[PDB]
């Protein structure tokens, strides 16, 4: 997963 | 940010936060009107909030500016992540000062085993969910490419390195996306991804920002 909010997996 | 500390506010003048109602992303400020950032982070609408500690009180020294444009890389690829790095034009200058500064990029890549300081205001849970309200910071080597390699067969470009602990339980996780990766007063990296956070074996991967210089400059340069 990225680490963005929210993760993009 | 999982096993961080807190850094203290103003420590980290370049750190920025990309706001839509709420954090989604960080940033680091490279000159007055334009922040660094993952293209994974791209979205309509951005906010960019520099000079923050605890994101969720005004406590004095904050700017907040309008993203007059976002540019993602034109070889973003979604999928593997290869070539995650944006570019954000403020609308307006910032205010350069004590609090609020920028950070230099690189003229040279980084070795392994350098040390750097990667901050966010991300989940600092590696089972769970925490988001602090002020900035956390953490100290973490560069690994070597064999290692991160070997963490993540077929996944590891030339654009990308991995930095943190193998042993786990110190990693940038959700919400740190798009930050600093600052090595030497340099920024080396940008925080991009993981399997997880903070997990045995599986470090955090990073954007290798000194194989953009003169994309980062000519774009710039352009707009
Ligand atoms: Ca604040």
């Amino acid at each position: 997963c990225t680490k963005s909010i929210p993760p993009e997996c | 940010i999982v096993g961080g500390y807190t850094c203290g506010a103003n420590t980290v003048p370049y750190q920025v936060s990309l706001n839509s109602g709420y954090h989604f992303c960080g940033g680091s400020l490279i000159n007055s009107q334009w922040v660094v950032s993952a293209a994974h982070c791209y979205k309509s609408g951005i906010q960019v909030r520099l000079g923050e500690d605890n994101i969720n009180v005004v406590e004095g020294n904050e700017q907040f500016i309008s993203a007059s444009k976002s540019i993602v890389h034109p070889s973003y690829n979604s999928n593997t992540l290869n070539n995650d790095i944006m570019l954000i034009k403020l609308k307006s200058a910032a205010s350069l000062n004590s609090r609020v500064a920028s950070i230099s990029l690189p003229t040279s890549c980084a070795s392994a085993g350098t040390q750097c300081l990667i901050s966010g205001w991300g989940n600092t849970k590696s089972s769970g969910t925490s988001y602090p309200d002020v900035l956390k910071c953490l100290k973490a080597p560069i690994l070597s490419d064999s290692s991160c390699k070997s963490a993540y067969p077929g996944q590891i470009t030339s654009n990308m390195f991995c930095a943190g602990y193998l042993e786990g339980g110190k990693d940038s996780c959700q919400g740190d996306s798009g930050g600093p990766v600052v090595c030497s007063g340099k920024l080396q990296g940008i925080v991009s991804w993981g399997s997880g956070c903070a997990q045995k074996n599986k470090p955090g991967v990073y954007t290798k920002v000194c194989n953009y210089v003169s994309w980062i400059k000519q774009t710039i340069a352009s707009n």
